[PDB]
């Protein structure tokens, strides 16, 4: 499968931000849906997580702030960001999950690019 | 050179002509009468008009009804009424049968897709086939069929190529009658072929989490596991699945051990722990398991048989999952008599209830310490009654594959009466554009012809006997 971001870019603190990540597979393509961040310094661990509907998860940091969304029509996932905070600059990724239902073991993680997030205080 | 000649074919004695005309127009009433109550029972149910997975009976109703209606006019326009048949109007006749086998054999094959992705691929089929999907294909499949019927009337007939003309049927030519019998004939192998595929593979995969494939009794299978890792009978713990921080929480399993290595009861508890991962975790781990000796970690990838025997063996299972969509390994857990201990988060929410297992907050190690405590506590009484409900669940969340398989044998039905039906048919067509073309192969083919309407009757008379929500509807509807 083939992973794809867009609407990476810096925010002053306080802002909202979109990204979206677009899989390219060949039945459904991912099954699960997430973002990762990775701070300098610091390994990466996971922003949000989404499979199908309202059936969310949320890191304990971000919760009430972050919000995720999928799409069929082209299948893709929508993060959205409102009020900024200056320790969330990060380099994401978006993380697809294909997992097999004979056998729950066996899964297949794929990692995008990634898209560099710098929060800033002041303008 | 005029359709549906009786006497051309073979001689009839004159003493019978009522009798195979009233049989004619009784079959091809019954066949018209009980199509529409098909179509007026899929149609006036919401139920069924909402599920994509039964559109395929409304084309094969359609269809059924597009050979019969063709066939009892084609009667009309014959006997009662003497007119003859001019070309265009013979030519729209053998149009409307084709299309009506094209359209059956592609509604066939809409349904094999969908009964794959329904069967084989079940977390994909909710979102991938839906309504517009579904009912574009249908569109198309049926504009195809329309398509490759009408081809003869734009100028592919026997008159204006002026080439090898079929004797079977005339205006119409060998190449276009070899080109529809070869389409067909190989969409129908492919058809035969996925059905058995399909029917094969889900055989197995099904049912294979259950206990029958186990020998002997939970305690001496217990025992024989805990030998082979080296350690003493004592309560066990199994944890399955992925060493990372954010999805799966087994550093709040390990926490949770480590809460429990300061107590008196460590001794009686056994830990099983199968991941790969994280170095970290894995190091982390590796040091429990050098420290304790009643800790086995094992990193290398194991066989689905395997983890069979374990799920088998062990007494409960810890999912102390962050994030689980599906909840499959609960599923598996109790589909072999495993009590879960899983935090109730995502389908681990509703998969497990209350009295099927024990349920804890995310990520705090407390809370797993106390209920593995209350599971070692539960221990000391009888746990059958909580393996036998957790067997009736797990059990119960795969009623769905089951109809599923169910509507596949359905379907498998349904296309081996159509090959049985329009086998001689079709091998006739073989003869008569490959090689000669006598008389008894003409009587032969008379005789056979009939098999074409008796089809149509029995297409829907399986649907009452096997589609119950059918019976439903129809039950409903008086
Ligand atoms: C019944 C038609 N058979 C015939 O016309 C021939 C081949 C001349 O033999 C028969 C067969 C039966 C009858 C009778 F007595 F029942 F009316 C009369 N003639 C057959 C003609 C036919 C045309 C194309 C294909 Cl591929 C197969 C059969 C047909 C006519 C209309 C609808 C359907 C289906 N439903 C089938």
């Amino acid at each position: 499968v083939q992973l794809q971001e867009s609407g990476g870019g810096l925010v002053q603190a306080g802002g909202s931000l979109r990204l979206s990540c677009a899989a390219s597979g060949t039945i459904f393509g991912p099954d699960v849906m997430g973002w990762y961040r990775q701070a300098p310094g610091k390994e990466r661990e996971l922003v949000a997580g989404i499979s199908n509907g309202a059936n969310t998860y949320y890191a304990d940091s971000v919760k009430g702030r972050f919000t995720i969304s999928r799409d069929n029509a082209k299948n893709t996932v929508y993060l959205q960001m409102n009020s900024l905070k200056p320790e969330d600059t990060a380099v994401y990724y978006c993380a697809a999950e294909v997992l097999d239902y004979t056998f729950a073991y066996l899964y297949h993680a794929y990692w995008g690019q990634g898209t560099q997030v710098t929060v800033s205080s002041h303008h | 050179e005029n359709f549906m000649d009786i006497e051309c074919f073979m001689v009839l004695n004159p003493s019978q002509q009522l009798a195979i005309a009233v049989l004619s127009l009784t079959l091809g009433t019954f066949t018209v009468l009980e199509n529409l109550l098909v179509l007026c029972v899929i149609l006036h149910s919401r139920s069924l008009r909402c599920r994509p997975s039964y559109h395929f009976i409304g084309s094969l109703a359609v269809a059924d009804l597009l050979g019969s209606v063709i066939f009892v006019y084609s009667f009309i326009d014959f006997h009662v009424f003497h007119r003859k048949d001019s070309r265009n109007v013979f030519l729209f006749k053998l149009g409307g049968v084709t299309a009506s086998f094209t359209a059956k054999v592609g509604s066939l094959f809409l349904a094999a897709i969908d009964r794959y992705i329904s069967i084989h691929r079940p977390l994909a089929y909710k979102r991938i086939v839906t309504r517009p999907k579904a009912v574009v294909a249908f569109c198309l499949m049926w504009t195809i069929a329309i398509v490759i019927a009408v081809l003869p009337l734009l100028g592919w007939n026997c008159e204006k190529l002026q080439s090898v003309c079929s004797d079977i049927f005339p205006h119409i030519d060998k190449t276009y009658l070899m080109f529809w019998i070869g389409v067909v004939s190989v969409l129908l192998l492919f058809i035969v072929y996925a059905y058995m595929y399909i029917l094969w593979k889900a055989g197995i995969d099904c049912s294979f989490w259950n206990e029958s494939y186990l020998t002997g009794s939970r305690d001496e299978r217990k025992k024989s596991l805990l030998s082979k890792f080296g350690m003493d009978e004592g309560v066990t713990f199994m944890f399955i699945g992925r060493f990372d921080r954010g999805q799966k929480g087994v550093d709040v399993l390990l926490k949770a051990i480590e809460i429990l290595s300061s107590k008196k009861e460590f001794q009686e508890m056994r830990f099983i722990i199968i991941g790969k991962g994280d170095p970290e975790l894995e190091g982390w781990a590796r040091s429990l398991e050098e420290k304790h000796g009643n800790v086995k970690v094992i990193t290398e990838m194991l066989s689905r048989e395997f983890v069979r025997e374990l799920y088998g063996s062990v007494d409960f299972v810890i999912i102390p999952s962050y994030f689980e969509p599906f909840g499959l390994v609960a599923l598996e857990a109790m589909c072999l008599g495993a009590i879960p201990i899983a935090s109730a988060v995502g389908g681990l929410r509703d998969i497990i209830t209350n009295e099927t297992g024990i349920l804890v907050k995310a990520g705090d190690p407390g809370e797993l310490a106390n209920a593995i405590l209350k599971a070692l506590e539960l221990s000391r009484s009888d746990l059958s009654k909580f393996r036998e409900n957790c067997k009736k669940r797990a059990m119960s969340f795969s009623d769905q594959a089951r109809m599923d398989i169910e509507l596949a044998k359905t379907l498998v039905l349904i296309l081996v009466v159509l090959i049985i039906c329009w086998g001689p048919l079709l091998a006739i067509m073989v003869y008569d554009v490959f090689g000669k073309m006598n008389k008894l192969i003409k009587t032969v083919f008379a005789f056979c012809s009939m098999l074409c309407l008796l089809n149509s009757t029995v297409n829907p008379i399986i649907y009452a006997l096997r589609s119950k929500d059918l019976r439903h509807a129809f039950r409903s509807m008086f």
